[PDB]
């Protein structure tokens, strides 16, 4: 009787569990979209800034 | 059953009375655990009289009502007005009829076979109810702080409990019990501050004062250091306004009155503190286990809404136990319902529903049903 009442209890906050790894996931995944938009506007920035000067390279 | 039936959970404390409907994150409503019958006859012409009267509506009427407690030390005690108390939760504050409702019920820890059983034939004769049962408050309080092994410390208004859980096991053989929570307290602290002055003595009285006692006590850390800082320092007294306007100034009361928790020499008992009780109740379990008690002591109930009683706690249990163990306290912000909590929790959850007393099986068994299903 006590297992029974401890796994369904158990099952309910490893529900919460889940719940509260969605909300970390959520964060995490915040922080990958800011963190991919600022490197890759570095890098093409970094790229075409050394386009611009190969172009002026170019004569 | 049809799966849209949300079961009533019903808290049986000895100060207040909690109920609701099992998936609520909280109890719809709370009143005090009383029964009130008049002092004199002929004194409510024209206001409805009745024979008796229960919960809020009897204690504002206190100063024409007797008023007698069912539940007391975590025991039932008067059976009808028991029956008055559960018609009051379903019919006055729920405003359901029970017989369409399964009904789950909460206890005190160890209670007696007798009471249990007189529960079970009062919900299935008198209630109807189509299926119920009962668990330890204590345990629902386990559940509610999202554990299943820990010791739960449980002071309602009567009575506190150490209760030590293994994966949802309650171990009685290392069950403590402690007759002293808050409303000993206050009657402490009624004592106290008619040593202030400010005496206390009448049934209303007492009632002001445990307004004091849940408004301004706390529990100190360092009693020593604590009582030597309100000796040489008032700025830990502070300002109570009386129903008549009178402002009283209460003083070191404020943690002499929960300090009997930790040290009930107070009040004259000769009985182990919180600290104690949950200490040497973790101690008479198994060694294996006895770790993860430590780190899981949960406390719980109305008396333990307290400032720093955790810390108090934890320190005490940090300086009783080995080095070796992670002591760690749990207080949660609600655990003054999580008594109530883990019934919802639990009345809720699909596999629990094969866990009920139904009514067939009552009918078939008698109420000794309840040794077999509840606890």
């Amino acid at each position: 009787i006590a297992s029974t009442m401890a796994k369904d209890v158990r099952q309910f906050w490893s529900n919460v569990e889940k719940v509260v790894q969605f909300k970390q996931q959520s964060r995490l995944e915040e922080k990958r979209k800011k963190a991919l938009d600022l490197h890759l506007d570095f890098i093409v920035g970094q790229t075409e800034k050394y386009s611009d000067l190969l172009s002026q390279s170019l004569n | 059953m049809d799966d849209d039936i949300a079961a009533l959970v019903v808290d049986n404390g000895s100060g207040m009375c909690k109920a609701g409907f099992a998936g609520d994150d909280a109890p719809r409503a709370v009143f005090p655990s009383i029964v009130g019958r008049p002092r004199h006859q002929g004194v409510m012409v024209g206001m409805g009289q009745k024979d008796s009267y229960v919960g809020d509506e009897a204690q504002s009427k206190r100063g024409i009502l007797t008023l007698k407690y069912p539940i007391e030390h975590g025991i039932v005690t008067n059976w009808d007005d028991m029956e008055k108390i559960w018609h009051h939760t379903f019919y006055n504050e729920l405003r359901v009829a029970p017989e369409e409702h399964p009904v789950l019920l909460t206890e005190a820890p160890l209670n007696p076979k007798a009471n249990r059983e007189k529960m079970t034939q009062i919900m299935f004769e008198t209630f109807n109810t189509p299926a119920m049962y009962v668990a330890i408050q204590a345990v629902l309080s386990l559940y509610a702080s999202g554990r299943t092994t820990g010791i739960v410390m449980d002071s309602g208004d009567g009575v506190t409990h150490t209760v030590p859980i293994y994966e949802g096991y309650a171990l009685p053989h290392a069950i403590l019990r402690l007759d002293l929570a808050g409303r000993d307290l206050t009657d402490y602290l009624m004592k106290i501050l008619t040593e202030r002055g400010y005496s206390f003595t009448t049934t209303a009285e007492r009632e002001i004062v445990r307004d004091i006692k849940e408004k301004l006590c706390y529990v100190a850390l360092d009693f020593e250091q604590e009582m030597a800082t309100a000796a040489s320092s008032s700025s830990l007294e502070k300002s109570y306004e009386l129903p008549d306007g009178q402002v009283i100034t209460i003083g070191n009361e404020r943690f002499r009155c929960p300090e009997a928790l930790f040290q009930p020499s107070f009040l004259g008992m000769e009985s182990c503190g919180i600290h104690e009780t949950t200490f040497n109740s973790i101690m008479k379990c198994d060694v294996d286990i006895r770790k993860d008690l430590y780190a899981n002591t949960v406390l719980s109930g109305g008396t333990t809404m307290y400032p720093g009683i955790a810390d108090r706690m934890q320190k005490e249990i940090t300086a009783l136990a080995p080095s070796t163990m992670k002591i760690k306290i749990i207080a949660p912000p609600e655990r003054k319902y999580s008594v109530w909590i883990g019934g919802s929790i639990l009345a809720s959850l699909s596999t629990f529903q094969q866990m009920w007393i139904s009514k067939q099986e009552y009918d078939e068994s008698g109420p000794s049903i309840v040794h077999r299903k509840c606890f």
